[PDB]
RNA sequence: GUGCUGAAAGCAUAUAGGCACGAAAUUUACCUUAAGAUAUUUCUUAAAUAUACGUAAGAAAAUAUUACGUUAAUAGGCUUA
RNA sequence: CAGGCUAAUUUGCGCAAGAGUGUACAAAAUGAGUGCGCGGUUUGGCACCUCGGCUUGACUAAUCCUCAUGGAUGCAGAAACUAUGUAGGGUACGACUGUUCGUCGAUUAAAAAGUUACAUGAGCUGGGUUAAAUACGUCGUGAGACAGUAUGGUU
RNA sequence: GUAUGUCAAAAGGGAAACAGCCCAGAACAAGAGUUAAGGUUCCAAAAUUAUUAUUAAGUGAAAUAAAGAAAGUUUUUAUA
């Protein structure tokens, strides 16, 4: 994979720990095959994986930075989390010393967002909720799963942040999942700078 | 969705993808197109 | 037809083998009889037309030791095995071109 | 008739033998090379090696009408191994006569309800003989999840070590050598 | 398979080998799975026997005018519990009226013996969800054991009925009766198709036989009135089984629990009714064993007259 | 089956595999220790007399 | 049918891998019947117990099922409401 | 008559290709003459072999309603069209006809189909077909006959 | 109609079951006897026997469903 190779470049800050290959016992399973766990961690926190152990990872210290590179590149498995893996690492280490966010625009008359508590539908202390008047009969809320932090700049813009993509990224398609958005006037939710053609009339 | 044994692309932004297979089934071969949605077709039936 | 007769279209590889050996021990029957000839300088002619329009089975392909012709099949063969007597009859040449 | 006058006590008696659906197996696995890749015996080929010692063929004195079989315990029966999508996509199917009661289950939801050991008993019971015999021999395998079974003192021993442990081989051998000192 | 998909004989007892905390998946059957698939639907309290005692109307006092069935309680006991780690699963068992000594067995009089209760008359078992669910052993229940409002299950044994034919057992419409009919107006017709259907009479075919005497369930009725010295529970609608015939009365099953204040009310008044609850069972259980040991011994008739 | 000889072919046991590696051109002794117990006419050495000359280290010693 | 992450294939992709939404069908739940492990600080040394007989019945073609038999309200009669 | 073989045909379907229609624009819808097939409902071939209604089901899914859903210059909404999942339940009442079928009235969320000896007469019915009687028309020199018609006719 | 065979009047082994197909013509027994067709993980006598490749679909494995579609995979031949 043309990306595997690309040597990934470790920002000031961030360190990267490689751990030794283990095997968890499985019951169910005869032989489990054996993975590394790397934890990329910074200012912002701390991400962890496991990735599989024909996986070679050279970590230069003084140099910052890390490559990777499989056991045998004819295999369609070992090519195909050669570039797997690299991007999980390059989002794991922009994440943590930057941080990933998510732009939601609320169109349409009415649609607004709020973000307040609801200590009775908490699922951990001081969970925030974003509230979404959407055109329905009932109200739209939705707790921030723990480690993203929302905001609210205007009434009809949400603004979501935190350390992990996937878990940014899938919060947003849970919202844009009440309002998707329509083709004769446009109304809906659009994640980051999402947009969709209008109709003749 | 059009449902057809000879499933062809109609445009240069239309994709042939493999969907719906898991440990249970095989799957389907899928026309999906991000310019025209009347382009979209399956080949095989469920 | 609601008569069932079972045959399947192609062979197994234990059926393969005899046929090849029972190819083979044809050649050696014709060959014994055609050294003992030339032993004695003498000839006769089916002998003489066998060996002339006859391969052995080491000069055989595959398709021409487990197929045969047969116009009224797509591709124009047929299994070998669906030949009356075809452990006891001989079968090793097809139209050319098939 | 002279080989068959004597002692059958210890021919006929009914011996525990012991296999774990883990353990690779190089004799029974279809990888045999690198070491590394032998696999444990597939839920069928394993079936078909008990079904063998159910049936007591392994014996010398083997009859097809005297119960002449022996127990096999068999553990780890979770880890079943199995090749391509078995699990997910093989039918176990059972009917009562009923139109309309066709009852139908893939192995994982099988192996759900009733454990790795229920798929084992059906395909071992589907290579025994059909006839009076039949409830009998399967009743003789016993199939455990995991570890854990009450025939830990059953299985067999030579010199007090298990067969199928580490050093068996080195106990049955030193007994034969010392079996020797007699006319 | 004699029943579902275990080929298992009927005579091994592996379950204790199978266990969770050894990294092996928790099954979808057994007592465990059970209970987890039943849990919200099970009560929380137990039930009470009680005697159908007739069917009548409750009038409001603005013009209500809704029909009721009047079951009453019958001195009716706590006897037994039953708990995971000896049955497998939680339930009370319940007492309801007397019975004569002579005519219980021995078995159940040494039964009775060892709880220091009067020999009843009939007993049923009602699940409950927890531990929280179990009761003292000889304590009595009372018709405030439910509050006016709340939702109940009945069950009883419906009315027998007999041998009945196919119009009454399964609403067959039956045949003409003039334009020809020859000797069958009640009859169930055709039983079956030819040969193409299997040239038999198909499993399930509804014929006629015995109908009633089953037991039979009303699920969601209401408690209209609750009177202690009379000893009856009022509940709306109908119930199974003739007048005189022993019910089952629960907190409905498809409804939410009753509030945790007033199910800790109910628990509350049998401490105050029954403080001696557990030294009146222990003094009972320590009798037991001396008598049961001179049974023994054969000396039980100088305990007898001792007294 | 239908006849004795069928019978006797389904119920067939091949013969010990030491029995089947047979000698060419020449005879031949193996040593064949039997998978049996041995009957107590097989003395031990231990309870031969020390003039029997029978008395001689194992078979498998003498190979 | 609809997605998030994301490579093989620098892009793209809900295709591999890792997660998710989703139906009057399915499963569970609910109800009945069957099943009969199990439980009781239960009974029994020639019994415990069950049956027969008699009065019956929440039962009822026979059978079965559930009670009672004088220390008894099982049926009938009588008395009162 | 039924079953079996076959599948020309069918009031049974699918796929491929795309003349053309769609103001524009092949594939929203529509689809000439065709090709490659499935299926075993109709009318037939062969000759292995000499009706309808009522009652009570079981099964199929190629779906009339109810549930989820893609497409729709031709999806604003509503309703409908097309298509993908899906057979749990439902699909009624009456007039006409011996009728299955068909026509019609009036409701309905909808008033859909098929297999099972065109399910089921040792479960019922006997109106149709339907032997003896009889008449009409037609045919026959006539006795009689008719894929005709009419009344009646031991289930 | 023609040519050849079997059945008819032919048992036995193979084709799951089988008049007509593949072997082979039953006078009666014995044999780990020698073979045919056909097979050799278990039912079930005999290989879980060796070599090289393909398939990932239980495709298939003793009765080939078609035209056709397609970044499924392998090989070969051209080519950047
Ligand atoms: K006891
Ligand atoms: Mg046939
Ligand atoms: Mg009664
Ligand atoms: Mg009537
Ligand atoms: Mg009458
Ligand atoms: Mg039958
Ligand atoms: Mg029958
Ligand atoms: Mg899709
Ligand atoms: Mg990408
Ligand atoms: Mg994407
Ligand atoms: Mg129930
Ligand atoms: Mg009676
Ligand atoms: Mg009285
Ligand atoms: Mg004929
Ligand atoms: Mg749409
Ligand atoms: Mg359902
Ligand atoms: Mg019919
Ligand atoms: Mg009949
Ligand atoms: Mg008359
Ligand atoms: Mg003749
Ligand atoms: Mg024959
Ligand atoms: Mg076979
Ligand atoms: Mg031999
Ligand atoms: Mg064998
Ligand atoms: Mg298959
Ligand atoms: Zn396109």
């Amino acid at each position: 994979s043309k990306l595997g190779r690309t040597p990934l470049s470790i920002p000031p800050g961030v360190e990267i720990t490689i751990g030794e290959p283990f095997v968890k016992r499985d019951m169910t399973q005869w032989k489990q095959q054996p993975k590394r766990k790397i934890t990329v961690q910074g200012p912002l926190g701390q991400l962890e994986m496991d990735i599989p152990d024909f996986i070679k990872i050279d970590h230069d210290a003084e140099a910052r930075r890390a490559t990777l590179s499989v056991a045998n590149r004819d295999e369609k498995e070992q090519r195909e989390m050669w570039g797997t893996t690299w991007a999980y690492l390059n989002r794991f280490i922009m994440g943590v010393s930057e941080g990933h966010t998510a732009v939601l625009r609320l169109v349409g008359i009415g649609y607004r967002a709020t973000i307040d508590t609801r200590p009775e539908k908490e699922e951990y202390p001081g969970q925030q909720f974003v509230c979404l008047k959407l055109g329905f009969s009932h109200p739209v809320e939705m707790g921030v799963p723990k480690g993203m932090k929302a905001s609210t700049p205007q009434p009809t813009r949400i603004l979501l942040e935190g350390i992990n993509r996937e878990q940014v990224m899938t919060f947003a398609a849970d919202i844009r999942r009440w309002r998707v958005p329509e083709p004769y006037k446009g109304k809906g939710i659009f994640v980051n700078g999402e947009t969709i053609k209008l109709k003749q009339k | 969705m059009k449902v057809h044994s000879a499933i062809k692309k109609r445009c240069e932004h239309c994709k042939v993808v493999r969907r719906k297979a898991n440990k249970r089934q095989n799957g389907y071969l899928y026309i999906i197109c991000p310019a025209n949605p009347r382009h979209k077709q399956r080949q095989g039936y469920r | 037809g609601g008569l069932l007769w079972k045959i399947p279209w192609r062979m197994s590889k234990f059926q393969k083998l005899r046929q090849r050996r029972r190819l083979r021990a044809v050649d050696n029957v014709v060959a014994t009889i055609e050294n003992a000839l030339a032993k004695k300088g003498e000839t006769v002619k089916a002998v003489e037309r066998w060996r002339a329009e006859m391969p052995t089975e080491a000069e055989m392909l595959p398709k021409d030791k487990y197929t045969i012709f047969d116009r009224k099949e797509k591709r124009y063969r047929k299994g070998i095995h669906k030949l009356p007597k075809w452990t006891r009859v001989s079968q090793r040449v097809n139209p050319p071109g098939y | 008739m002279s080989q068959t006058v004597g002692a059958t006590r210890l021919a006929y008696s009914r011996v525990w033998h012991h296999i774990s659906a883990v353990t690779p197996h190089p004799t029974l696995s279809t990888i045999k090379a690198p070491s590394e890749a032998i696999t444990p015996p597939s839920l069928g080929r394993l079936a078909s090696r008990i079904a063998t010692i159910l049936m007591g063929k392994h014996k010398p004195i083997w009859d097809p009408s005297t119960d002449c079989g022996d127990y096999v315990v068999v553990t780890n029966c979770a880890g079943l191994y199995t090749t391509g999508h078995k699990k997910w996509r093989k039918t176990y199917y059972r009917h009562n006569t009923r139109p309309g009661s066709l009852q139908a289950i893939t192995m994982d939801a099988l192996m759900e309800k009733h454990g790795g050991a229920e798929v084992l008993r059906k395909a071992v019971s589907g290579m025994l003989p059909k006839n009076r015999l039949r409830d009998k021999r399967l009743a003789r395998l016993k199939a455990f999840e995991g570890d854990a079974h009450p025939y830990k003192e059953n299985l067999v021993r030579f010199g007090g070590k298990v067969v199928g442990a580490p050093g068996w081989e080195e106990a049955v051998k030193a007994i034969r050598e010392a079996d020797m000192e007699r006319l | 398979v004699k029943y579902g998909w275990s080929t298992l004989p009927k005579r091994s007892r592996p379950t204790r080998f199978n266990q969770v905390t050894q990294g092996l998946p928790a099954p979808t059957s057994g007592p465990a799975a059970a209970l987890k698939r039943r849990e919200k639907t099970t009560p929380l309290r137990t039930g009470v026997l009680a005697v159908k005692k007739g069917m009548t109307v409750f009038m409001g006092r603005t013009g209500a005018r809704i029909p009721c069935t009047v079951l009453q309680l019958d001195r009716v006991q706590v006897v037994a519990n039953k708990t995971r780690a000896k049955n497998g699963y939680w339930a009370v068992q319940v007492g309801l009226g007397e019975r004569r000594a002579e005519n219980v067995g021995a078995p159940q009089l040494g039964y009775y013996e060892a709880k220091g209760i009067p020999p009843k008359q009939t007993l049923a078992e009602f699940k409950v969800r927890n531990q929280d669910g179990l009761l003292p052993v000889g304590v009595q229940l009372f018709p405030d054991w439910f509050h006016v409002g709340q939702v109940v299950d009945v069950r009883g044994i419906t009315r027998g009925m007999g041998f009945a034919g196919g119009m009454k057992r399964h609403g067959f419409a039956g045949q003409e009766a003039s334009h020809g009919n020859s000797l069958n107006h009640r009859t169930i017709g055709s039983v079956g198709g030819s040969q193409g259907s299997g040239s038999r009479v198909l499993p399930g075919k509804k014929m006629p036989g015995r109908m009633g005497a089953q037991q039979h369930t009303v699920q969601n009725l209401p408690i209209l009135m609750v009177d202690n010295e009379l000893g009856i529970v009022v509940v709306k609608g109908a119930v199974a089984g003739h007048k005189g015939a022993v019910v089952k009365v629960q907190d409905a099953v498809k409804k939410a629990p009753p509030p945790e204040e007033f199910v800790e009310a109910t628990k509350q008044l049998l401490n105050e009714r029954f403080p001696d609850a557990e030294e009146k069972l222990q003094a009972a259980r320590k009798l037991h064993l001396e008598l049961k040991e001179a049974r023994r011994q054969g000396l039980i008739d100088s305990l007898i007259k001792n007294g | 089956q239908s006849t004795a000889n069928r019978t006797k072919r389904m119920l067939n046991i091949p013969p010990h595999e030491s029995f089947l590696n047979v000698p060419v051109e020449g005879d031949r002794i193996i040593f064949n220790p039997p998978s049996s117990e041995a009957s107590v006419y097989h003395t031990p050495f231990k309870f031969l007399p020390r003039s029997d000359p029978r008395r001689r280290a194992n078979i498998y010693k003498l190979f």
